[PDB]
RNA sequence: CUUACCUGGCCUUGACAUACUAGAAACUUUUCAGAGAUGGAUUGGUGCCUUCGGGAACCUAGAUACAGGUGCUGCAUGGCUGUCGUCAGCUCGUGUCGUGAGAUGUUGGGUUAAGUCCCGCAACGAGCGCAACCCUUUUCCUUACUUGCCAGCAUUUCGGAUGGGAACUUUAAGGAUACUGCCAGUGACAAACUGGAGGAAGGCGGGGACGACGUCAAGUCAUCAUGGCCCUUACGGCCAGGGCUACACACGUGCUACAAUGGUCGGUACAAAGGGUUGCUACACAGCGAUGUGAUGCUAAUCUCAAAAAGCCGAUCGUAGUCCGGAUUGGAGUCUGCAACUCGACUCCAUGAAGUCGGAAUCGCUAGUAAUCGCGGAUCAGAAUGCCGCGGUGAAUACGUUCCCG
């Protein structure tokens, strides 16, 4: 019934967060289908763990776009605005653990005479 | 190499000239400047005087080099050592 | 570039265009399966019997002004030369100097 | 069914926006209905040209180019709105299509 | 030690093209060489008319060729014969339809390419080559503009050993994006090489933005 | 950085175990930001020590961490003690690349046994240095 | 081809410009000799405008002024570029001091990334530089609802597939916000510095573009222009074949490895950016394969390149010059192209070299960085381990200025 976005390196996660028993799904999936390695399972599931609220709700799940990583993260920013969302006194808490602010790290571009972001080609005097 | 479908591949002038030697029974020597004509069986037998940048250099044409390019029996580079 | 090297350009795109049509109907004909064998190795031989010029293989991409061989960007139709001082003077629309 | 739909594509945004602005204030003169301008995807295209005549690889300017598109529809259109979308005068550095 | 080219840095920033037109990727190429044909055309054709600035635009199918010009009065006719003959000439050069539309300039010192034309004029016509540059410096300090720099290059006065001279006087802020800046180079063909004249003009800030430039 | 003073950067606690010690020693092992790998190693070394000997695994590495610690370095002067865990981590890294034994879980579960006990080149390294640092 | 070089075959007012003179529309077929350049025959056509006396287009023929030159001088030059170096400095007018070259201003105490800012002072005032205005990324709002989207309803072949909806993601134009703004210290109760709350973000948030007066007779007469010199039956122009790809050696910049944090096989997830009508191709059939044939959509938020790879799960290999490595060579092919001998890319079978972590020495990098994994483009018929871009996973360490370099 309450709605989040979340961002995090070019992915983008949309949550909808409703009274419930622990139904958890993201894009027609359950999470162990979805994200093998498993401290992206910890990612996702830090922001209801933190509140001791893991079976008081329901989470539908849409994300698009970025690796695995950056998905699981676009998701815990979706599901900690869609909380706060539903209740504005748990901002407090959320913020103290960090889950409210946006990473703004993204890849830098390449430059002309370097082979990457800040690599340089070998150098000699002779 | 070139595609089967196609067929070999033989300069039109070069051709009408091994035709007119094999027609007749002449063993004058044949001169061309086609390096990348390939050798047919026709070719056996005859005198062929391949351009090599300067010079035209004879090959007669045994049974066993049917298949190959003209060129590959005239090199064009000298070398004798440092 | 030396004018001959310009006008020699000129001369092989001209051929090109001469024989076109005919370079068109014998490649055609020769992918045509429906044709005999011996009349597919006629067109080839036909093919082969064909001026150089008229090949299109032979045409190099020169500078509309100056006829530089290198540095050619066909959107333009200018070497990097001339390229840049059109462009910085404000005489190709569009272009801008880019940043990201 | 009748629906005109419009394309617009420029190397200017702010010309473009002029112009579809343009386009939609009259349609709603004669008055049609009107959905959009939608605006799509831009091509962006760069070019990297070496600045120094002979030797310096560093040494480069990096240019860009950008095409802007704009898509319009004109739905329920009376008799007015074709003739007088058809008279509307055209504005450089702009190319509109019109489809039925 | 290297500049930036003045116009080319704030083209689309304060400053619009002087070609505006579309073209399909297929059609880029020949529009834009028939447009330098163009140019090349009527520098040569209008030497000796005051010249500075062509616009070329395209709507569907024609050209229209405005000309900045300071001697209406030449680019024109005496009866407008000279239009209708330039109007056939470029028609004939693109291929396409062409109109012409004069801009005539209200002050011709507040202009670059003109003052460095003068300058050059000068030069090979043997004046000293630094009266010239104050002669313009105050011209053109007088018509009102805000700043100028003026410098030439090369074998000045029949040297051995080429060097380079400049001068400037008020604001000409380089390195601001926003400043009005107009800049024009040419070339004096002398008996001992060429000397090349750069010219500089500030003429305040374009306040508002290519917002207000309206582009 | 001879103009300012730098700060550490924040190292996130483990997903499995929450313990900041362990996520150390997982970025010390990983290679070429194969996290998952890394983890994989560390986990499989853990549960050869815990079911070799039943011990808290975090209690475990903590203690042995504590043994392999040296107290000096390199003219002795004094470690931070966040030195400490650096040096202590990366001889016991180290040491498991030369051991034998085929794979690297059960190398690094060797060392963290054998450390437990006394016999090593972790704390073989920390004797030649403390030697050095008395000679001095 | 490019091509400027070599061998040989050819032309001479020239392949190209203007002026003078005469004749032909221009053009077009087919054929022969030759390696081709060239030469000789054979056809058809004979056009447009026109105070129609002719003119225009175009060619040919003759004549001389000339054309032509990637020939030389970057130490005669223009234009353009590198470098000190993104270093923080560099100058002027009017006063005053000194016989004079010159000085002062610009110096001294703090502070900053900075000649950035505050205070004092025979100095009083200005300009170019520094910062800012420009692009991009991070949060929110308005406009916009298709070719993009699917929360609520309905159907369903369970495929947003369909009716629909305008919520959300996105697309892309215009705006808002951050200013030491507030709290606590500090300073001289100046400038400025250190902590805290709120906030997506806090003290210059990240990245790009922008290069001061000048130096190096730095680079480029082979992009182009240009003074002077030089060749002009040849240092100019056309052609075929060869060379730029040579090979006792030496150096620079890279790629692939030397394996178990790995190799092989089976199953199975998650991107961004860009290209496509002489083009990209769904699908089917043939082939072990590179590919071939038929056929379908697309001038593209619509169809396509397209398989992301590392990742996860299961099996196997058990430290061996190996099921590591993939050089070299024999055989058989595909495609582009008039043509792959010198001298292309790719496919299949066979072969299976050096290499087990590299001496003295030396290089890059302070965070979404290094490391590692794949994807795209310009040039381009074909021919990237180079260049220019795009995202995925994602570290370690900074006590400090004694020494090295600037
Ligand atoms: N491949 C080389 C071709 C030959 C050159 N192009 C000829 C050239 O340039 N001569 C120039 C020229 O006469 C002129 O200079 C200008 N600018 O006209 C003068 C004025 O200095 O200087 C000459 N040169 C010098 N060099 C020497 C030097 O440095 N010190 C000592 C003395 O001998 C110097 N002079």
């Amino acid at each position: 019934t309450n709605y989040g976005t979340g961002r995090r390196k070019t992915a983008t996660a949309r949550v909808f967060l409703s009274a419930g028993t622990g139904k958890l799904v993201i894009n027609n999936r359950t999470l162990e289908q979805y994200f093998g390695r498993e401290t992206a399972r910890m990612v996702v599931r830090q922001p209801l763990e933190l509140l001791e609220a893991t079976e008081k709700y329901d989470l539908y799940i849409t994300v698009k776009g970025g690796g695995i990583g950056g998905q699981a993260g676009a998701i815990r920013h979706g599901i900690t605005r869609a909380l706060i969302a539903a209740d504005e006194t748990l901002k407090p808490v959320l913020r103290q653990a960090g889950f409210v602010t946006r990473d703004a790290r993204e890849v830098e571009r390449k430059k002309l005479g370097l082979r990457k972001a800040r690599k340089r080609p070998q150098f000699s005097k002779r | 190499p070139r595609s089967l479908k196609k067929g070999p591949f033989v300069d039109a002038h070069l051709f009408a000239k091994v035709e007119a030697a094999v027609a007749s029974n002449s063993r004058k020597p044949i001169k061309t400047w086609s390096r990348r004509s390939m050798i047919l069986p026709d070719f056996v037998g005859l005198t062929i005087s391949v351009h090599n940048g300067r010079n035209h250099v004879p090959v007669i044409v045994t049974e066993h080099m049917v298949g190959h390019k003209l060129g590959e029996f005239a090199p064009t580079r000298t070398y004798r050592g440092h | 570039a030396k004018k001959g090297m310009i006008n020699r350009e000129l001369k092989r795109e001209k051929t090109v265009a001469k024989y076109a049509a005919k370079r068109a109907e014998l490649k055609a004909t020769i992918a045509n399966v429906n044709a005999s064998d011996e009349e597919r190795f006629e067109a080839m031989l036909k093919l082969q019997a064909l001026p150089r010029n008229a090949s299109p293989v032979r045409l190099r991409n020169r500078c509309g002004l100056t006829g530089r061989p290198h540095g050619y960007f066909r959107k333009f139709g200018l070497s990097r030369n001339k390229l840049r001082d059109t462009v910085m003077q404000g005489d190709v629309p569009g272009v801008v100097k880019a940043s990201w | 069914n009748q629906r005109i739909r419009i394309r617009l594509k420029s190397f200017d945004h702010r010309l473009i926006d002029q112009s579809a602005q343009e386009i939609v204030e009259t349609a709603k003169r004669t008055g049609a209905q009107v959905c959009g301008p939608i605006p799509m995807p831009t091509r962006i295209e760069r070019f990297n040209v070496l600045t120094s005549p002979h030797v310096n690889k560093d040494a480069r300017d990096q240019y860009e180019i950008r095409t802007y598109k704009r898509l319009i529809d004109i739905v329920q259109p009376t008799d007015k709105t074709v003739d007088a979308l058809m008279k509307l005068d055209l504005a450089a550095g702009v190319d509109v299509q019109i489809a039925l | 030690g290297q500049k930036v080219h003045p116009i080319g840095i704030r083209l689309g920033v304060v400053k619009r093209h002087n070609a505006n037109w579309y073209a399909n990727p297929k059609q880029y190429a020949e529009y834009l060489l028939k447009d330098l044909q163009v140019r090349e055309f009527l520098t040569k054709k209008l030497k000796n008319a005051m010249v500075s600035n062509i616009l070329i635009e395209r709507p569907s199918g024609a050209a229209k060729v405005t000309i900045s010009t300071a001697r209406p009065g030449i680019v024109i006719g005496k009866k407008g014969e000279d239009i209708e003959k330039l109007q056939r000439e470029l028609t004939n050069i693109m291929g396409v339809p062409a109109q012409v539309s004069i801009n005539e300039i209200d002050r011709p010192d507040l202009d670059a390419r003109l003052v460095a034309e003068a300058i050059a004029s000068q030069l090979e016509k043997r004046v000293m080559f630094r009266r010239a540059m104050k002669r313009a410096v105050q011209n053109t300090m007088r018509a009102g503009a805000k700043g100028i720099k003026v410098e030439v290059s090369g074998r000045l006065g029949g040297a051995e050993i080429a060097r380079t001279e400049w001068y400037r006087e008020g604001r000409v802020p380089l390195h601001t994006l926003r400043a009005d800046i107009d800049y024009a180079t040419m070339r004096a063909e002398t008996t001992y090489g060429t000397i090349g004249v750069k010219v500089w003009i500030f003429r305040g800030e374009i306040l508002g933005g290519m917002k207000q430039v309206m582009n | 950085p001879r103009r300012r003073v730098v700060a550490a950067r924040e190292i996130l606690p483990d997903p499995k175990f929450s313990s900041q010690t362990i996520a150390k020693f997982m970025n010390h092992v990983m290679q070429d930001g194969k996290k998952s790998i890394a983890e994989s190693i560390v986990y499989g070394a853990l549960e050869r020590v815990q079911e070799k000997n039943k011990v808290d695994p975090v209690e475990f590495f903590e203690t042995t961490l504590e043994k392999v610690r040296p107290m000096v370095e390199v003219v002795p002067m004094e470690v931070r003690p966040s030195r400490r865990t650096a040096l202590a981590m990366r001889w016991l890294v180290d040491a498991a690349a030369k051991r034998s034994e085929k794979t690297m879980a059960l190398r690094l579960a060797g060392e963290l046994l054998d450390a437990a006990e006394g016999k090593g080149a972790a704390i073989k390294k920390r004797e030649d240095v403390h030697r050095m640092a008395e000679a001095n």
